[PDB]
């Protein structure tokens, strides 16, 4: 899914 | 217990009056309650017990040839028919037990 | 031989799905591949569509198993095809996550 | 997901489609009454000018089905393309007026199999010659098929070329389709001059010269330079075509 | 004097002749003596026969396939796939090849040992309480009274 | 005295080794 | 403790393949316009495998017979290498002293028939060879055996073991 921050 | 947890969880819902259960979003519910009460109206007046069998329950697990197999049964050791039936079965009259 | 690599869920009514076995749901849901009047509709023909569309939905359970890929990878008219892949994703087994 | 405030949730669909639900009263109705099947091949060509999409797919389809809706299945195959919500001003009914055309054209297998059958068919070979590209992949072939047999499948023909050659199994189901589409269409021109399909008496010019010589002895070795366009060639690479004569066949 | 091989017939083919035609072959393959059609004669299929054999037996682990077939004998391609496959039932042609190098399928691999869950709705397990006592019960003060 | 004789159960679909392996695997 | 004792006591309890566009930008811009009914500027093709099957530019029929030696022939009234065998320089050759230019047309067709099946069989194990490794490739494997995972991975199922009550 790449949730990044 | 698919059946049973199911016919549960349908008779509280339906009984419930703040829930409803419309058939226009979905109307293929209601031909499965009948098909299922078609199908318990059958082995009741027959005496037949499902849900339990000891039958197998499964069905047939596994051109120009076919006359060259038929003769390969005769120099090895040197046409199927149709079916019929339906989806329902006879109402519950015109049973042979039913009169 | 390929390992699993993704997880794999069906329904719990689907629990009768077995390969290389054909259960009675499916003869009395799909009936033309069990009345022997078209040669060309055998039950090892509906086996081997049956089993090619369930294996290639679990390579990449992500994906929607369209009706056209199956219908561009055997041959076969795309009425049965149709109706065999709309019962196959009715029951859980393809597409179901 | 079930755990949630308790509401009715009618069929939570996969796909952005809602679950087809079949009659069962017209499958059986139809899967009983089920003497021959008739499968019609079937093109689509759509082109950036007087069309939007392009929708080059060819399929099989049975014309003695009378269970499924036409406009159900290009419904469903636009979906299965990815096309927005936007698809009827780019019309389902265009694509589904030109399959409603195509399988009335289909004047089936004639008098080869509908009158009478003669085990073994007659000398009718026809040169089939096949052009499909697959992602950069083009199968060049061309080979005899005798049109006049009732038992010549090609589905068989098609699995066992694609068996030797390796291939993937696009041309699984673009050799079988292609095999159906120039068969019918030389039935379609047999059947509108009227061929009278028992005795044979062929009796034209563009016909009967499209049509291959009676084999003899002799002929039963092909020559060497005539051997060299008989066999499979697999040329990788793209593609690169037109077709736009509207006018010079009007 | 000229070279010879090896050759293996599986022993219900003994009955093959190279240059007689077999009665077998007239009842499995009838489309080639109704003595009607001139392009599907009785001695034109010997030439079909002795080219597909006599092909295969100079080098008998190599496939023989079908497209080579039809490159070369100019008949009907399903007649020649039909005797084709006629002459790998009786094991004739193609019997010597080792396996896994005659061709297969070009098909997704089988996923049949894949472990699946399921999906099991809210109301059918029961709930459960009282673990059961595993360990045997001991009777040390009953037989020590 | 009145024992259990538990390998006795050997049924064609079992057998005694394969009753044994059980008991101990269900032990191990 | 004592040696009787332990050896009962644990006796009673044991315990450059693919040929698509590698570009994974231009696919999605494709389908992306596509929806809409237009094309774009680069190609796109379907995903293959590489190799080309290419036959009649590789193994001809071959000429046993010379410019004129079926004509005159008519007026006169007339271990492997690659699929066959090396014959000796004298057997062979009162063999070829034995055949006549009705059965000359046999043997060429005879020996391309063999050529042509040695030269599809090495290529057809060659594409078995890259479509085992084209489909363990599509399907995450990756030859010859902050990321977020999706309900849909090996190991990250929603369906917690549910244990029984004894254990």
């Amino acid at each position: 899914e790449l949730r990044n921050t | 217990g698919e059946i049973n947890t199911a016919l549960n969880t349908l008779l509280v819902t339906s009984a419930d009056s703040n829930l409803k259960i419309s058939l226009v979003k979905y109307p293929e519910l209601l031909d499965s309650l009948a098909i299922l009460g078609m199908n318990l109206l059958s082995n009741l007046s027959q005496n037949v017990v499902p849900y339990h069998r000891n039958t197998s329950d499964y069905y047939y697990e596994d051109q120009h040839d076919k006359m060259v197999d038929k003769i390969f049964e005769k120099v090895n050791n040197n046409s199927p028919a149709v079916k019929q039936w339906d989806l329902l079965p006879e109402p519950i009259r015109f049973l042979p037990n039913q009169f | 031989e390929i390992p699993q690599a993704h997880e794999i869920v069906i329904p719990s009514y689907s629990k009768w799905f077995n390969l290389e076995k054909i259960h009675s749901i499916e003869v009395q849901s799909l009936p033309e591949f069990f009345t022997n009047r078209i040669p060309s509709k055998t039950p090892e023909v509906y086996m081997r569509y049956r089993n090619f569309m369930v294996n290639s939905y679990r390579l990449n359970p992500n994906e929607y198993f369209s009706v056209t890929t199956a219908r561009r990878n055997v041959s076969g008219d795309a009425a049965a095809l149709f109706r065999l892949h709309k019962f196959l994703t009715k029951w859980g087994l393809i597409n179901y996550q | 997901i079930t755990n949630t405030t308790t509401r009715v949730i009618p069929q939570v669909e996969v796909g952005n489609r809602k679950h087809y639900l079949e009659d069962k009263l017209k499958v059986y109705k139809q899967a009983m009454n089920e003497t021959s099947e008739q499968l019609v091949p079937i093109r689509l060509e759509f082109d950036q000018d007087r069309d939007r999409f392009f929708l080059r797919d060819t399929l099989l389809w049975n014309k003695n089905d009378k269970l499924i809706k036409i406009e159900d299945f290009v419904d469903d195959m636009l979906r299965d393309y990815r096309f927005e919500d936007a698809t009827r001003e780019q019309h389902i009914d265009t694509i589904c007026q030109s399959i409603q055309e195509q399988i009335q054209e289909f004047q089936g297998n004639p008098y080869i199999e509908l009158n009478q059958d003669r085990l073994g068919g007659d000398d009718l070979r026809i040169r089939i010659k096949l052009d499909i590209v697959v992602g950069q992949n083009q199968l060049i072939d061309q080979f005899e098929w005798d049109i006049s047999n009732s038992d010549n499948c090609p589905e068989e023909f098609a699995e066992s070329m694609c068996q030797e050659l390796e291939l993937p199994g696009e041309f699984v189901t673009a050799i079988a389709h292609s095999i159906r589409e120039q068969v019918h269409m030389y039935h379609k021109s047999l059947a509108l001059l009227g061929y009278n399909f028992d005795g044979s008496a062929i009796e034209d010019d563009d016909i009967r010269s499209r049509m291959l010589p009676t084999i003899t002895l002799d002929d039963v070795y092909r020559p060497a330079a005539e051997s060299k366009i008989f066999t499979p060639n697999l040329l990788q690479i793209s593609a690169a075509e037109l077709e736009r004569l509207d006018k010079d066949k009007d | 004097i000229p070279q010879a091989h090896e050759i293996v017939i599986p022993s219900y083919s003994k009955w093959f002749n190279l240059e007689k035609i077999h009665s077998i072959e007239v009842q499995s393959l009838p489309e080639f003596f109704t003595n009607r059609i001139p392009s599907k004669t009785p001695e034109v299929y010997m030439r079909y026969r002795n080219f597909m054999v006599n092909s295969y037996r100079l080098n008998p682990n190599e496939y023989f396939s079908v497209t080579t077939a039809r490159r070369n004998v100019s008949g009907d391609a399903a007649a020649l796939f039909r005797l084709h496959k006629f002459l790998t039932k009786w094991g004739l042609i193609n019997y010597q090849v080792d396996s896994k190098l005659l061709p297969k399928n070009i098909e997704p691999p089988l996923t049949s040992q894949y472990s699946t869950r399921h999906d099991a709705p809210r109301g059918l397990f029961p709930f459960e309480s009282y673990k059961p006592s595993v360990q045997l019960p001991d009777m040390a003060k009953l037989k020590k009274m | 005295l009145k024992k259990v004789k538990i390998l006795e159960q050997i049924d064609e679909n079992w057998s005694k080794e394969d009753l044994q392996k059980l008991l101990k695997g269900i032990q191990e | 403790l004592s040696t009787n004792l332990i050896s009962k006591i644990s006796l009673l309890r044991p315990s450059p393949i693919v040929t698509e566009q590698p570009s994974a930008e231009i696919r999605e811009a494709y389908i992306e316009n596509f929806a809409k009914g237009e094309h774009i500027s680069a190609i796109v093709p379907g995903q293959s495998i590489s190799g080309t099957l290419e036959l009649s530019a590789q193994f001809r029929v071959p000429r046993y017979h010379s410019k004129n030696s079926f004509q005159q022939a008519l007026q006169m009234k007339a271990q492997y290498y690659r699929g066959l065998p090396l014959y000796e320089k004298n057997t062979l050759l009162e063999r070829l002293k034995q055949l006549t230019p009705n059965e000359i047309k046999e043997l060429e067709h005879l020996h391309d028939a063999v050529f042509v099946n040695t030269g599809l069989q090495n290529v057809r194990k060659v594409r078995t060879k890259k479509w085992k490794k084209y489909w363990q490739y599509k399907a995450g494997i990756p030859i010859g055996l902050k990321r977020v995972p999706n309900p849909n991975f090996l190991g990250n199922c929603n369906i917690k073991d549910f244990k029984p009550p004894y254990i």
